[PDB]
């Protein structure tokens, strides 16, 4: 659970890092954001779940 | 001890999200 | 879409005056920055926060804000549970990502204008109906917010009351002052010495009570604007343009920035000296207390003690006769505080209570606040400009007051700037005098 | 009559008045007149004032032994503090003059009027179809008067600590300020002198450059000023010859060629600098003072190695230790 | 050919770093007070 | 002729104009700035003032300085090869040789620089009102950094080159000379303050009385670099100030000369006052005031108050500010108010 | 002394009313062009 | 509006410049660094090391008291392990 | 301090507050890249 918590929490960080850089260049260059509308959606969706994971999982470590 | 590792990445991140745009040329 | 053929680069954001869509992105991305700071800073504060140590000695300005709302604190401002601090911090920081998302989205992906992609959200600056309506929306949103405070205080836990009967403690307010004569009375109060206007609030009943009035009044005005338009005079008086509306809100914030500066500097109630530092007067009052306490223990009769000027070393009279502390502290005889009040009588400081009702907790309280006056340097060296390096400290009351005065002022400058431009933009000469039709050349010589 | 009130508003707003009495003027003119009249009478004939509230009257008027340089209008008593003290708050005028009554009457009326004076500098500009922001430049000297007459007393908790209305009295305000706040070691102040020095510098710069690059239209024994007529079409100086010179003094790209970019800089620099110096006094009104490098650099054993910052502190103590002789009863000066 | 905006932003950060190093030294070096 | 060929080369229009003046300017100007930047980081003031004055010792940008020589030196030029240093460089630094270095070099650099103004103006064929103006800064440097200490005991009492080291120079003149009470100084500030007003008010006047010569809001582009019509309405400017202030300019040629006169004249007056302080001929007191203050213990003005401040400054500062005097002031002899 | 207070108050009210009712009387109109 | 010199913009942009200055600029930096870190600077300018302001017991200042025999007097100040 | 678990992220949170400033800076990077239009 503890490591499982540090996994989710840390992964939530790297994803956000990828997301923060991703979304900009996505909407910017109109070379797509229709194939990236798939990528972005999966990242956004995943992000929320991760937050909820770390959320509940928090009351189990600390 | 040395969280300068953090700043560095988040610091070069800024110019990166527009540098990649100078490569893919568009919407600046 | 927008470049040099609109405004200059250093005036870039003015190219968005008529781009509702992108102009929304700015506001949503900006609002994220505010939530981001609030969140990221709280965690920064907590990460450095030391429980068994005064908050004002740790450079905190956000955790003491949470403390006031009755969260993680108890008797005498003792920090019990740091979890609420952690929560408030992390939740915000998360919400900043949500807001930042929409902000970035509306600014580089979504519709560059709103009028067509949705007539409800799209707007026209000169549309007095849409403007009063959008204003009506926010007037409600703020109104509910005012009641969100009322709720926390009366139902969800309470607030930190320094004036607590048994001594400073979290108390549930279950009797808000709803008497309009009392509430709105504050507005009719002087802003000078003694009568302190809004900052003179000294009990949570009025605070909670007043917020009930504001909460209702705000929403009431919120509905009014939804279902109406500006009158006649209202239209023949104001300037109706994107910049003009901005100027009006700029001067508004400026005024509130000044009021906030005096609040954090003077008020004792909504800014507890337990979480923040002791107020300026409070500190000077404490020194008189401290040395009145000391010397009296040495066998000095404070009541009849004669100072160099022959005025009263320890105790003297106010211009209206009240018994007050002596010395330069004669200017702060308007100070009121939990530690000092039990010594006060019907005519001011009672010589009998002073003589034998001084409590130990009061003595060390006076010593504490005396040695933590809001005096310091920019590089954070507590004390007078002539002090020696050792005590790294600057009262939070000092940080907040100075920072918000600078902001308030510059916003008054911003007001004048944007109000002056709007008047010239409207009438139509904000870009120079017409070479041909030069107005002055058509007016008689006064010589 | 087209309508009395309608005519009244037309007269007030009229741009055909020798002096533009604006709507702000309706407030300015009376307030400035009360301030000036009270001042003049005070400066000449006012009796001594117990400024520090310690029953130690300070005479600052001509008739009471002062000259122009020493004379001043003494700030209200420290016994009054931030209390409002109008004439109708005194048992008599004798009492009113003793507690520094005139001072409040002046500073309040002045600050009010000086604010509307800024308000009028917009109005006339509006009535004449010219751009505003002239008043914005005047916001800098006004914000200083505000900081010096109102903000600092509020912060310190008494109007007795506001700057006196006089030459030597202004000197006291400074010297003491330096002691209690170490203002010379404050960034905002330093920005102030920078704007002030730079201002005078640039004022001489522009002044000289222009007057040196004037087109010849005058005789050898005739004033060079007459080579200009009020209401000209073309320019009276070769801005292109001016730029050519100054461009060679330093180096081309470090020289202005745009008169509009020139005059903006001419206006921006001092206004911004004074804005900070005003914010400096307003910031140090809440005791956020200048840098404290006292006993900073110490040697390997722990001995204190002095700097110029320490020599400054010694001068500061002397001010502190001697100021307001009989006003202090306790060790720390928290007021 | 190296894009000007990159030259500035790199030399820019480079200045903030060295200058920020100076401000750190204000709390550690001989210029401290400890 | 080699001369005219030497001339040819020097007066060639480069990026950085050299000229005949440059032969004097650039060498001194560089050594002066360089000497400062050197001492600022490396050289100490321990053997001269008992002070740390460099980054190497821990001083920051504010507290660093190139301190004056010892009082023992007197008005010695302190040559590297002089009787004091005796060719030694390290000793030279420790005896505050860098001060006379910066001073004398900078002095000639200011000479070269005004000469540059004169030479360039002549070439461009413009009037030398830029050289006339620059005389005020010269007078100040000369009066303060040279004439003043030449009237005192030694270079030691000249202003040391540094931020804080100048602040003490201010406080000193207050405590010792009562410099603020000097009529010449007052004219000084009136010019600088009045000059900083002219600078502000004129620029703002111009920027807000401009004609519309473009269709953009940022009116900066809308300017004609090649003369022609006035870019701003002088006539409108006139009527404005004539109604808000009552008085107004109406002759650009006078307005600009006035902008020259005010700050230059002020700096010159302040110079004269300093020249008087060298012989200590200060404006310290008002005899009529002191005489009454002596007989009458209830007479108090803001003038008398200030002198007490001076007494404190002198007493508490002199010991560590004048080491060469071996001052010893017992606690009991130190002038103090009550409590403090 | 209580009288002086009344007089002043009246006086100040006068000018203050003149000010508010002043800008209210269609002030944006009063200008060279667009109104 | 132009003179002989090669436009800065071009030079600061040229790859050749950086090929040069990626070597030169850090070199000077490391050199200045060594200048201090090796304590050489202390000797070039006679600047006291943290352990060289006073003698162990002495609390007096080594003030130079006469111009001509100053150099000699200074050397004598270094003698007492100062 | 930060709850025992998150302690690993203590150094990370130490930098977070300054981030907003970077955005103000970033806007200048962009304008420089787009050659100040
Ligand atoms: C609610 C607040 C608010 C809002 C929405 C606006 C909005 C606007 N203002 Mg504005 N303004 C404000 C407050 C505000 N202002 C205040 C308080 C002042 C007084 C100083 C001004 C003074 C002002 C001027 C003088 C001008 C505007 C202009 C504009 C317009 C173009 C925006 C622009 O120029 O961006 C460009 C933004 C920048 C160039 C950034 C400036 C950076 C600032 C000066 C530095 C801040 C220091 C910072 C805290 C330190 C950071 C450290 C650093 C090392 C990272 C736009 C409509 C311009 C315009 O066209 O007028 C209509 C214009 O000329 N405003
Ligand atoms: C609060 C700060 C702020 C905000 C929100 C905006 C917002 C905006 N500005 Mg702007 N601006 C600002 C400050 C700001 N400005 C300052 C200080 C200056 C002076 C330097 C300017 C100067 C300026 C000019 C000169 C112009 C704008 C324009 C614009 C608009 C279009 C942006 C654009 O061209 O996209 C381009 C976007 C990119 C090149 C990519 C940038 C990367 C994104 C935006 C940032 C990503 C944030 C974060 C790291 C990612 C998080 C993702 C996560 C949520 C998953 C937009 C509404 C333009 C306009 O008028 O619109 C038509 C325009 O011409 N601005
Ligand atoms: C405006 C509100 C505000 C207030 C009242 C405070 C107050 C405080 N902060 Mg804080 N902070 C703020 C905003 C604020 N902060 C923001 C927006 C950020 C994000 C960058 C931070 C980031 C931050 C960190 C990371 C830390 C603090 C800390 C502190 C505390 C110590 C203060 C200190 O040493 O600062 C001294 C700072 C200065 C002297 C800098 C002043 C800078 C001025 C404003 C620049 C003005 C120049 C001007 C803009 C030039 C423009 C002109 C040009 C256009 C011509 C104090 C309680 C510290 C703490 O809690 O430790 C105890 C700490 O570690 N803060
Ligand atoms: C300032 C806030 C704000 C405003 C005014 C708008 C306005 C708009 N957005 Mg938008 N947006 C915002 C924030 C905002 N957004 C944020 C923060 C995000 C990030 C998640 C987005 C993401 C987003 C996307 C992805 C899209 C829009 C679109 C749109 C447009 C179509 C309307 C729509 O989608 O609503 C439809 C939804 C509703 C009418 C109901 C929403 C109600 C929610 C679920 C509850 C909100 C609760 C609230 C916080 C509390 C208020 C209650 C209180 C009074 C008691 C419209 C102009 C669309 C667009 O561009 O089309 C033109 C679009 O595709 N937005
Ligand atoms: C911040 C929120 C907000 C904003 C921006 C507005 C904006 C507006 N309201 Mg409004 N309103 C609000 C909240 C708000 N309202 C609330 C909460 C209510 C419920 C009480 C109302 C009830 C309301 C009514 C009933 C009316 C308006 C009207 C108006 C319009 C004209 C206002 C005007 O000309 O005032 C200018 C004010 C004056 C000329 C009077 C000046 C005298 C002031 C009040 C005293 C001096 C102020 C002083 C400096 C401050 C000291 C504090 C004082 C207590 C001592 C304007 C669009 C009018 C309109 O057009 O209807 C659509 C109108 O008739 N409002
Ligand atoms: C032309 C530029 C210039 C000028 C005017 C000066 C001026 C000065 N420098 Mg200087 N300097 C310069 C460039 C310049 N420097 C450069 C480029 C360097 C770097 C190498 C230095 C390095 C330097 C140092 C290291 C020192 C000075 C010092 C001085 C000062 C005293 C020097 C002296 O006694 O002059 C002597 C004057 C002359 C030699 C001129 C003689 C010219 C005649 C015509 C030639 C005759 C020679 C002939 C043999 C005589 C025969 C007579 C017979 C009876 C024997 C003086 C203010 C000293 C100082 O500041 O002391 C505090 C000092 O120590 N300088
Ligand atoms: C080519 C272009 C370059 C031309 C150079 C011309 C000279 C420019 C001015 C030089 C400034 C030097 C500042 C510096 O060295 O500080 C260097 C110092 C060194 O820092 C110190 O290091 C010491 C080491 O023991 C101590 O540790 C001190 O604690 C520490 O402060 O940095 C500072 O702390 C100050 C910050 C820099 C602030 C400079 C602002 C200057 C503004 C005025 C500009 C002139 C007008
Ligand atoms: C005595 C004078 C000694 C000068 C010694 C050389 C100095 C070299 C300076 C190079 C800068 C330059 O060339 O301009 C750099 C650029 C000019 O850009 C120029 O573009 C030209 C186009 O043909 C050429 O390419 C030039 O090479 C290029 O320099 O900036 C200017 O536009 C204005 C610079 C004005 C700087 C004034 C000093 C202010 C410094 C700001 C610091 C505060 C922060
Ligand atoms: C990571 C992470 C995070 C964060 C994120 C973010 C939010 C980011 C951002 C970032 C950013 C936002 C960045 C930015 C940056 C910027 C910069 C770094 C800038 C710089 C600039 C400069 C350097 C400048 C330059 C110049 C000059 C100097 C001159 C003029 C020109 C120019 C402008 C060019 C989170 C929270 C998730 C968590 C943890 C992890
Ligand atoms: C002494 C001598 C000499 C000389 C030498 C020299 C000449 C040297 C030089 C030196 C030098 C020449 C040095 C330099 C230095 C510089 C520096 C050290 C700088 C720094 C800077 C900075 C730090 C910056 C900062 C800033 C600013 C100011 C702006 C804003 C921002 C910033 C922050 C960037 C000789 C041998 C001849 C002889 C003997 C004596
Ligand atoms: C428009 C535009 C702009 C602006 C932009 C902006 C303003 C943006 C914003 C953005 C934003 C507003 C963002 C936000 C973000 C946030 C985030 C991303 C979050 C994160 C979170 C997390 C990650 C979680 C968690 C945690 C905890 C709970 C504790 C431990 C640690 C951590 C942190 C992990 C600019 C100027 C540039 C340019 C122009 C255009
Ligand atoms: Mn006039 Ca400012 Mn030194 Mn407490 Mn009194
Ligand atoms: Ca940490
Ligand atoms: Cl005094
Ligand atoms: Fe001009």
């Amino acid at each position: 659970m503890t490591i499982l918590f540090q996994l989710a929490l840390a992964a939530l960080v790297i994803l956000s890092f990828v997301m923060v850089i991703g979304v900009p260049v996505a909407y910017a260059s109109p070379q797509d954001w229709d194939r990236s509308k798939q990528l972005i959606f999966l990242g956004s969706g995943l992000w929320i779940a991760l937050v909820l994971v770390v959320g509940v999982l928090n009351f189990f470590v600390v | 001890i040395a969280q300068l590792t953090m700043i560095a990445m988040i610091g070069i991140a800024g110019p990166m999200i527009i540098f990649l745009l100078a490569v893919r040329r568009g919407n600046l | 879409d927008q470049e040099s053929s609109g405004f200059a680069w250093w005036a870039g954001n003015a190219r968005l005056i008529n781009l509702s869509g992108k102009l929304l992105g700015a506001h949503v991305a900006h609002a994220g920055l505010i939530v981001f700071w609030a969140g990221a800073m709280t965690l920064f504060e907590l990460a450095h926060f030391i429980p068994e140590k005064p908050m004002y000695e740790q450079g905190l300005i956000l955790i003491p804000h949470i403390a006031t709302l009755g969260w993680g604190v108890g008797p005498g401002g003792e920090v019990v549970d740091t979890f609420p601090f952690f929560v408030v911090g992390v939740v915000h920081l998360i919400s900043s990502a949500v807001l930042g998302f929409g902000g970035v989205y509306h600014a580089i992906r979504g519709p560059e204008t709103l009028e067509e992609y949705s007539s409800f959200f799209g707007y026209d600056w000169k549309d007095k109906n849409k403007m009063t309506t959008i204003l009506g929306f926010h007037l409600i949103v703020l109104g509910i917010g005012a009641l969100l405070l009322v709720a926390k205080a009366m139902f969800f836990g309470g607030l930190y009351d320094t004036w607590a009967p048994g001594g400073g403690d979290v108390r549930v307010i279950t009797n808000p002052t709803l008497d309009p004569r009392v509430i709105f009375g504050y507005l009719l109060k002087s802003p000078f010495g003694g009568e302190g206007w809004i900052v003179s609030v000294n009990n949570l009943e009025d605070v909670v009570g007043g917020h009930i009035w504001i909460g209702l009044i705000c929403i009431a005005g919120g509905i009014w604007h939804i279902l109406t338009t500006p009158f006649g005079w209202a239209r023949r008086a104001f300037i109706w343009s994107g910049e003009a509306y901005l100027s009006y809100s700029l001067g508004a914030l400026s005024m509130m920035g000044f009021i906030a500066t005096c609040f954090v500097w003077f008020n004792n109630t909504v800014y507890p000296s337990e979480f923040y530092g002791p107020t300026g007067p409070e500190a000077s009052q404490a020194q008189a207390m401290t040395f009145l306490i000391r010397d009296q223990k040495l066998g000095a009769n404070v009541g009849s003690a004669q100072g160099p000027t022959g005025l009263g070393k320890y105790l003297m009279r106010s211009p209206t006769g009240e018994i007050i502390f002596g010395g330069e502290t004669m200017r702060f005889w308007d100070f009121r505080g939990p530690w000092l009040e039990p010594l006060r009588g019907p005519n001011g400081l009672d010589l009998n209570k002073i003589k034998n009702d001084i409590q130990p907790w009061q003595e060390r309280r006076a010593a504490e606040y005396m040695t933590h006056a809001p005096l310091g340097s920019l590089n954070s060296v507590g004390g007078v400009a002539t002090e020696i390096n050792s005590v790294n400290f600057v009262s939070p009351r000092s940080w907040l007051a100075t920072s918000h005065f600078v902001l308030a002022f510059f916003f008054l400058v911003g007001h004048l700037w944007h109000a002056g431009r709007a008047r010239a933009a409207a009438a139509g000469f904000e870009k120079g005098i017409d070479r041909e039709s030069e107005p002055v050349l058509s007016m008689p010589s006064l010589d | 009559s087209a309508n009395l009130w309608e005519r009244f508003c037309n007269w007030v707003t009229s741009t055909d008045n020798r002096l533009y009495v604006g709507w702000f003027g309706v407030i300015m003119i009376p307030t400035l007149l009360a301030a000036t009249i009270c001042f003049v009478i005070a400066f000449i004939a006012a009796p001594p004032v117990d400024i520090d509230g310690i029953r130690e009257p300070v005479s600052g008027s001509l008739l009471y032994g002062n000259n122009i340089i020493t004379g001043a209008v003494v700030p209200s008593s420290n016994a009054i503090g931030l209390h409002f003290y109008p004439i109708w708050e005194a048992a008599s005028l004798d009492e009113w003059l003793y507690n520094g009554g005139p001072y409040q009457l002046i500073i309040f009326h002045f600050l009010l009027g000086a604010s509307c004076y800024m308000g009028r500098q917009w109005e006339l500009s509006y009535r004449l179809g010219m751009r505003p922001w002239i008043c914005v430049a005047y916001s800098a000297p006004l914000a200083s008067a505000f900081a010096v007459f109102l903000i600092y007393p509020i912060g310190q908790g008494s109007f007795s600590d506001g700057m006196p209305l006089g030459i030597s009295g202004t000197f006291n305000f400074m010297i003491v300020f330096q002691a209690e706040h170490n203002i010379l070691m404050h960034p905002f102040h330093q920005l102030g002198v920078a704007g002030v020095f730079g201002g005078a510098l640039f004022c001489a710069m522009h002044g000289s450059l222009v007057t040196s690059s004037l087109i010849r239209e005058t005789t050898e024994t005739e004033s060079a000023n007459y080579g200009y007529k009020f209401g000209q079409e073309e320019e009276t100086y070769n801005i292109v010859a001016a730029h050519g010179y100054f461009g060679r003094l330093i180096f081309q790209y470090a020289s202005f060629n745009n008169s509009r970019s020139l005059h903006f800089f001419l206006a921006a620099w001092p206004v911004v600098g004074v804005w900070f110096t005003a914010l400096g006094i307003s910031t140090m009104a809440f005791n956020l003072n200048g840098f404290n490098f006292n006993h900073s650099v110490i040697d390997a054993k722990g001995n204190v190695i002095n700097t110029w910052a320490d020599i400054i502190n010694r001068a500061n103590l002397g001010m502190e230790v001697m100021h307001e002789r009989n006003a202090h009863n306790f060790p720390l000066d928290l007021a | 050919r190296i894009p000007l905006w990159i030259v500035a932003t790199v030399a820019g950060m480079g200045v903030i770093v060295i200058v920020g190093l100076f401000f750190y030294g204000a709390y550690a070096g001989l210029g401290s007070s400890l | 002729g080699w001369f005219d060929i030497l001339d040819d080369w020097l007066k060639r229009d480069r990026f950085v104009f050299v000229g005949w003046s440059g032969i004097l300017l650039f060498p001194c100007a560089y050594l002066a700035l360089g000497g400062w930047l050197t001492g600022t980081t490396f050289v100490t003031s321990w053997y001269t003032h008992g002070l740390a004055s460099s980054y190497l010792e821990g001083c920051n940008f504010l507290t660093v300085a190139v301190s004056t020589p010892a009082n023992s030196m007197g008005h010695s030029l302190l040559l590297l090869w002089g009787p004091e240093a005796q060719g030694d460089f390290t000793r030279w630094c420790q005896l505050g040789g860098l001060w006379t270095f910066i001073a004398l070099h900078g002095a000639f650099g200011l000479i070269g620089f005004m000469l540059r103004q004169f030479e360039i103006a002549r070439l461009v064929g413009v009037r030398p009102y830029n050289a006339i103006a620059f005389s005020a800064p010269i007078a100040v440097f000369v009066s303060v950094f040279l004439i003043y200490p030449l009237g005192q005991s030694s270079w030691f009492f000249a202003p040391s080159f540094g931020v804080a080291a100048i602040f003490r120079f201010l406080l000193f003149f207050q405590g010792f000379h009562n410099w603020t009470l000097n009529p010449f100084h007052m004219m000084g500030v009136a010019g600088v303050l009045g000059g900083a007003l002219l600078c502000a008010i004129h620029g703002a006047t111009v920027e807000n009385t401009l004609f519309q010569d473009g269709e953009g809001a940022s009116t900066f582009r809308a300017f004609n670099p090649t003369q022609a019509e006035e870019t701003y309405s002088m006539v409108t400017a006139n009527r404005f100030w004539s109604q808000i202030f009552g008085i107004a300019f109406s002759n650009k040629r006078w307005l600009h000369f006035f902008m020259l006169f005010v700050p230059v004249t002020g700096l010159w007056m302040s110079a004269i006052g300093v020249v008087g302080l060298a012989l200590n001929l200060r404006s310290y007191d008002f005899i009529s005031q002191e005489i009454r203050a002596a007989e009458d213990p209830e007479f108090e003005t803001f003038y008398t108050k200030n002198l007490l401040l001076n007494e404190g400054i002198r007493a508490w500062m002199a010991p560590q500010d004048q080491p060469h005097e071996n001052f010893v002031f017992p606690e009991e002899v130190l002038p103090r108010g009550n409590a403090l | 002394m209580e009288t002086l207070k009344i007089t002043v108050y009246i006086v100040v009210t006068f000018f203050v009313l003149l000010f508010v009712f002043g800008f209210l009387s269609g002030d944006p109109a009063r200008n060279p062009k667009r109104k | 509006g132009t003179t002989g010199e090669r436009p800065f913009s071009d030079i600061i942009t040229s790859v050749r410049y950086w090929v040069i200055h990626s070597i030169t600029i850090p070199a000077l930096f490391i050199a200045g660094w060594l200048f201090v870190s090796t304590g050489l600077a202390y000797d070039v300018f006679g600047t006291p090391r943290p352990d060289s302001y006073y003698a162990q017991e002495q609390r007096s200042i080594p003030l130079v008291t006469d111009r001509f025999e100053a150099k000699q007097q200074v050397e004598t100040f270094l003698e007492q392990l100062k | 301090k930060l709850p025992e678990a998150y302690a690993i992220f203590d150094p990370l949170v130490d930098v977070l507050p300054v981030i907003p400033v970077l955005f103000l800076a970033l806007a200048f990077v962009w304008q420089a890249a787009v050659g100040f239009r």
